[PDB]
């Protein structure tokens, strides 16, 4: 989001106001997050999932140390996808 | 910064990780084992 | 090392991914049947230009925001001691390797349909987005 508002569309934004121009700038930093993001979230949870299953010696403690991360990796990404943008479009309007 | 100086070390970096790979593989094969770390006072 | 594996591969991929689209822009701005071993060199190392800091400092974050764990005293500190150590060394390795080898090895060697489920709600989030920061608060 920062480099979207630091590229060539960021010549228009700091110069003059066009919410429809900064929105378009957030929609690409939006589709460009999905590819690396949806995978980052997938690789974190997919690789963290085996230990969540608790059959075997030592599973008990590792599955307890895991759940918080796996659970926290559903709401962290899911939410931060909408919380970061809607707070950066809103904080960019104050200075402006 | 460092992403610049790195590309130059193109060749030997590979061999460093070549020996490192066979070095880290030798140790793992020869590492002691236990159920848990010693937790006693 | 087990808990950490999900993040080491995370170091390389976000870097490789920005390169996959940076190599798809040179393809549209330039010809498509002409390219050398150096012309393929510059496009990938230019993917390390942007996210380079973002990730290495993010792994630097993941290994430091964990350090406080080492302050656990006695029996508990002896249990989760070695786990903290290796979770840290594993990252430090993946991090120091995504700057010495990873960028090198990547130059030497239905997304649409999830994108269609997302942006309808994203463009929606820009409706009095404050109302979406309010809904996050109740969570």
């Amino acid at each position: 989001l920062r480099h979207a508002i630091e590229a060539v569309p960021s010549l228009n934004n700091p110069q003059t106001f066009s919410e429809q121009k900064l929105d378009e700038a957030l929609y690409h930093g939006a589709v460009l997050r999905v590819r690396p993001k949806a995978m980052t979230v997938a690789v974190i949870i997919a690789g963290l999932l085996p230990i969540l299953w608790g059959t075997g010696a030592g599973s008990e403690v590792m599955s307890r140390i895991a759940a918080p991360m796996i659970g926290g990796m559903i709401t962290a990404p899911l939410l931060s996808l909408f919380i970061i943008p809607a707070a950066y479009k809103l904080m960019w309007l104050h200075r402006h | 910064w460092i992403i610049r100086r790195s590309v130059a070390n193109r060749f030997l970096v590979l061999m460093g990780a070549l020996f490192l790979s066979i070095w880290g593989t030798w140790t793992i094969i020869n590492t002691p084992v236990d159920a848990l770390p010693d937790l006693s006072d | 090392i087990a808990i950490a594996v999900g993040a080491m591969v995370d170091a390389a991929i976000v870097m490789i991914e920005n390169a996959h689209k940076r190599l798809e822009e040179w393809q549209h701005q330039h010809p498509d049947a002409t390219l050398d071993n150096k012309t393929r060199w510059q496009v990938i190392t230019d993917a390390s230009v942007e996210v380079g800091p973002a990730l290495f400092i993010s792994l630097l974050i993941i290994t430091l925001s964990f350090i406080p764990i080492f302050t656990l005293e006695g029996q508990e500190g002896r249990l989760f001691g070695p786990l903290a150590f290796t979770k840290t060394y594993a990252m430090a390795g993946a991090a120091l390797l995504a700057i010495v080898v990873i960028p090198i090895l990547m130059g030497y060697w239905l997304n649409r349909f999830l994108i269609r489920v997302y942006h309808p709600l994203l463009l929606k989030v820009l409706h009095w987005p404050k109302t979406t920061l309010l809904v996050a608060a109740l969570s």
